[PDB]
């Protein structure tokens, strides 16, 4: 409920500006995957997931 | 102090396994696995590791900028934030990240290994520092630990202890880094760490020397001969100091070190009462295996300690020092045992090397440095044996058990690996073109006979 | 992808009085059927297209739940644009107009199902292997539409319009010889 | 950090040839900003401040001015194919006025050998490259004022109003000696075409002359005050005779 | 699922390029070459199914 309640904010950046930006989404994915906690650890955990 | 550039590099890391903390160096062989693994180092008082192809070198260390330039179409020091190019020495296999998966992370796996990857995509990878109290734009020094990130998988290097053994990677996080300085500029004209040549004793056509291969003596046997083996692969041998870093530095007179055979990577010593006999890479802990130099074979009081960081000073000319050694166990020198009847002295000349208790006053080694392809190939010699005879006898462990439909076999089949290198090999012999100029037709020619040629001195056919 | 969604489809047709709450995936697969119009693959008929063009027809048609009329368009451009990937195959697609939409004189939703069959006879002239029944069946709808359209129906300019058309790679003298048809 | 943020800005548009208007527009307020910033060290130490001076060769100060010398000579080889930029390029040579001032105050006449002469070689020589792309240039083209008047350069001037093409520059200067086929292809790129029938080449070397003169006159103090405090080091000697 | 649903719908709008670029470019394809390292498909179809 945490980041789905975020997220929408992120989505908001980029979502009705048709096919958003590269120098936002480049920073976001790569800070976002440097941080693979932030995705769901049951998916993206440091093991099996 | 720092690591210049066009430099010898090694990496070295620490994983405490067993609740007691291991140095772990990396390397890779090239040819039979584009793969890399990785190399606990910190037995080397017991036994020696292998210290040839872990070593890499620099290239290049430039700006990310400076790389999407030149991606696009001199010596200097490293940076913090820089790419790097790094080679392979041995295999001259530039080394980057892969697309493949292993030890079933289900991810960004990216096992990572080395290929001809001039083409700057991946072969590079941005430079950071570790800590805070660094930072970017720092000139980077010698010793400390770095976290190294791709350029085209922009993932840590990572050294993954998965749920198997441990493992490397570039899959999920960081891991420290650090840059031995291996090695560095070397001088004209004298030797360091990892060299091979020819140990010539008299003046004019005699050297060292093993017995050649298809023999049920195991080559344990070492001798002497004249003028046919000094072009050939059995009068090479490494030389590698008991250090870990530095371990290029120049080696001088009494110098402590162990000494490698390139093509059996067997080392000598004296075991008990057995003479100078060839031992394997796992009873070589460093008192049997230690050898030094000595200019004669007087007796010198041996107080050399005198621990050394840099290049160190160089003295030892090729042809013109005339080595001596004893043991540094048993102090014993080096000589022909000159055990001969008439039948064996008018037969095969062959001599009997054993360090004798006093020895002879025309030992005396003098030195041609052998700086050529042909270590290269050795290695390669070492390697490809090293892996077709247990290919073989994993095919002879089922040789005479038709199985049933059930447990085919007992071990694995090495397969891919030897696929990899047959058809490396077979890139490798393969003719010169007949478009081209007819001198470089004719060196390369002579080049590739040469090496047919040298296929047979370790057998390499049969 | 189409193999297994397709069922999905058919759930969507469920609208006569019953649904009325999963609306949000008729106008959530009212916005994940453009890329189908983006694309123009799968010639062959091998899979039940029959059943995919069905669904579109009858979902056009379907207008007892939610629709919200730009998502009509959108669904009326998807079985509109979808002339441009069969060759001439969904013989269900084909008659079932006959059995549904030729039937009905432009009541309300069959004037642009006749604006999207209008399609076919382009390609029919020069080509369009004809059919026994079919070929038997569309000059009844050209009758209907020629007698109905003018004194039946009411005689409307943006009505007789919509489908003002020919719809014809006829013959010459004859087309066919079925059952006696003095008059229907 | 400065100039570290300027080499980066310079590989951007190394790529290119021409440079857009905005981006010499920063470089402007940037170039400003470090001419400041060397007036600022000058007026520490000149007026020689020892410790300062000691400071100073073991500080990181060598790194920065060598960057901005291999920036220099890459950016002003591009800019001077082209009449829009040479005010970007005069402020350039104003920059380097300004850093060679501040090497200058840091001797200040300082001893034969108190390491900053020494420094200053080892700077120079580990910037060898970019010091022969920077010497090329002044060398090179200094000489548009050296053929005025010229016999050789005057043989075949093609034109009776003077205003001359532009393929007597290149003819009367590879048949003469003194000059280079790269030279003489950049300064046509430099001239103003018009359809290859007028130079107004005394506006043209009046505009380019003026400042070179000054800045390697401060250079090449700058060598004779090194070469004189410190003999003995031929990378040096390679440098003189350059 | 909502949260999974938010992330793929902002990895879908944070699409590392769109068709002007993919063409000429391979940084952006860089990008989708670590979500593709990361994400799989066969999965999306399953949560189709």
């Amino acid at each position: 409920c945490g980041g789905e309640r975020y997220l929408d904010f992120l989505r908001f950046a980029v979502f009705v500006n048709g096919e958003s930006v590269e120098e936002n989404a480049n920073v976001v994915v790569r800070l976002l995957i440097r941080k693979p906690e932030c995705f769901g650890p049951a998916l993206r955990g440091e093991g099996g997931s | 102090q720092f690591l210049r550039t066009d430099d010898e590099v090694v990496l070295q890391c620490s994983a405490t396994v067993l609740k007691e903390q291991l140095k772990l160096c990396l390397a890779a062989e090239g040819f039979g696995n584009r793969l890399c693994f990785l190399e606990p180092t910190s037995n080397a008082q017991n036994v020696p590791p292998d210290l040839a192809i872990c070593c890499f070198t620099l290239e290049q260390s430039l700006s990310v900028r400076a790389l999407q330039e030149m991606l696009a179409n001199g010596h200097r020091t490293l940076l913090y934030g820089h790419a790097i190019l790094l080679r392979h020495a041995h295999s001259r296999m530039y080394l980057s990240c892969l697309t493949t998966s292993r030890s079933m992370t289900d991810k960004l796996a990216f096992d990572v290994g080395l290929q001809e990857d001039a083409t700057g995509e991946a072969c590079w990878w941005t430079m950071h520092p570790a800590s805070k109290q660094r930072s970017e734009g720092e000139k980077v020094c010698v010793g400390d630990d770095l976290i190294l990130v791709s350029v085209s998988s922009e993932r840590y290097l990572h050294l993954s202890t998965a749920s198997g053994e441990l493992q490397v990677d570039a899959s999920f996080m960081q891991t420290l880094w650090n840059m031995n300085p291996i090695c560095s500029c070397c001088e004209e004209g004298y030797v360091t760490g990892g060299h091979v040549l020819r140990l010539f004793h008299g003046h004019m056509d005699e050297c060292l020397t093993i017995s050649a291969a298809d023999s049920d003596d195991q080559r344990r046997l070492v001798y002497y001969e004249g003028g046919a083996v000094c072009t050939h692969a059995r009068s090479l041998w490494r030389l590698e100091p008991l250090r870990i870093s530095w371990s290029g530095s120049h080696l001088r007179w009494g110098q402590p070190l162990r000494i490698r055979h390139v093509t059996t990577g067997r080392y000598l010593a004296l075991t008990e009462d057995q003479g100078l006999v060839v031992v394997d890479a796992c009873k070589a802990h460093t008192k049997a295996t230690s050898f030094c130099f000595r200019v004669s074979k007087e007796k010198l009081d041996t107080a050399p300690k005198r621990d050394v960081e840099g290049m160190g000073p160089p003295e030892i000319k090729y042809g013109e020092s005339l080595c001596f050694v004893q043991h540094v166990a048993s102090g014993l020198w080096l000589t022909y045992a000159a055990p001969d009847p008439k039948a064996l002295r008018l037969g095969v000349l062959k001599k009997k090397a054993i360090l004798h208790q006093e020895g002879h006053m025309d030992d005396a080694l003098f030195l041609t440095r052998c700086q050529q392809e042909e270590s290269q190939a050795a290695r390669m010699i070492h390697s490809t044996a090293g892996l077709y005879n247990q290919f073989i006898k994993g095919l002879d462990s089922f040789s005479g058990k038709p199985r049933g439909s059930g447990p085919p076999a007992g071990p694995a089949l090495p397969i891919e690996a030897v696929i990899l290198s047959l058809q490396d090999l077979i890139g490798y012999f393969e003719p010169p073109s007949e478009e081209l100029q007819h001198e470089e037709k004719q060196s390369k020619l002579r080049s590739l006979r040469n090496r047919q040629s040298l296929f047979q001195e370790e057998g390499m056919l049969s | 992808h189409v193999l297994d969604v397709g069922f999905l489809p058919d759930m969507r047709a469920a609208a006569s009085l019953d649904t009325a709450t999963f609306s949000t995936t008729e106008m959530a697969l009212a916005l994940n059927r453009y890329l189908c119009l983006a694309v123009l693959p799968l010639i062959t008929k091998c899979a039940p297209l029959f059943a995919g063009t069905e669904h579109r027809a009858i979902m056009v048609d379907s207008m007892l739940h939610t629709v919200y009329r730009l998502s009509r368009g959108r669904s009326l451009t998807k079985a509109q644009r979808d002339v441009i990937e069969d060759c001439l195959m969904a013989l269900c697609r084909y008659i079932r107009p006959s059995m549904l939409q030729h039937l009905l004189r432009r009541l309300v939703f069959d004037v642009p199902i006749l604006n999207e069959f209008a399609k076919m006879p382009l390609k029919l002239l020069t080509n369009h292997y004809e059919r026994c029944w079919k070929y038997y069946c569309l000059p009844t709808g050209w009758a209907n539409f020629g007698v109905t359209s003018e004194e039946e129906l009411h005689l409307t300019r943006k009505l007789f319009w919509g489908i003002f058309d020919s719809l014809a790679h006829k013959k010459y003298d004859q087309e066919l010889y079925r059952m006696a048809m003095p008059c229907l | 950090r400065l100039q570290e943020s300027i080499s980066d800005f310079y590989w951007y548009y190394s790529g290119k040839d021409v440079i857009e208007e905005q981006g010499k527009r920063n470089f402007s307020k940037a170039m400003s900003v470090a001419k400041q910033v060397f007036n600022s060290l000058t007026e520490y130490i000149q007026g020689p401040c020892t410790g300062n001076q000691q400071s100073l060769a073991h500080s990181r100060l060598w790194d920065a001015v060598v960057g901005f010398l291999h920036v220099f000579a890459h950016m002003m080889m591009k800019l001077a194919q082209d009449s829009s930029q040479i005010e970007l390029l005069k402020e350039l040579l104003d920059l380097q006025k300004d850093m060679v001032v501040m090497l200058l105050s840091l001797l200040e006449g300082n001893v034969v050998n108190g390491m900053i002469a020494r420094q200053m070689v080892d700077m120079l020589v580990e910037s060898s490259s970019n010091v022969e792309m920077i010497l090329k240039f002044f060398d090179m083209f200094l000489k548009l004022k050296d053929i005025v008047g010229s016999e050789a350069f005057q043989d075949y001037v093609t034109d009776p109003r003077g205003l001359i093409s532009k393929k007597d520059f290149q003819k009367a200067m590879d048949s003469q000696k003194q000059f280079t086929g790269p030279e003489i292809q950049f300064l046509l790129s430099c001239s103003e075409a018009d359809e290859n029938e007028m130079i107004n080449f005394e506006e043209f070397a009046n505009r380019f002359q003026e400042p070179a003169r000054d800045i390697g006159f401060n250079v090449a103090v700058l060598l004779t005050n090194l070469s004189e405090h410190v003999p003995h080091d031929p990378r040096l000697r390679n440098f003189l005779e350059l | 699922m909502s949260f999974y649903a938010a992330l793929i719908d902002l990895l879908g709008r944070c699409a590392p390029e769109m068709h002007l670029i993919q063409a000429g470019k391979g940084e952006a394809l860089r990008i989708r070459a670590i979500l593709r390292s990361l994400v799989p498909l066969d999965d999306l179809v399953g949560i189709i199914s």
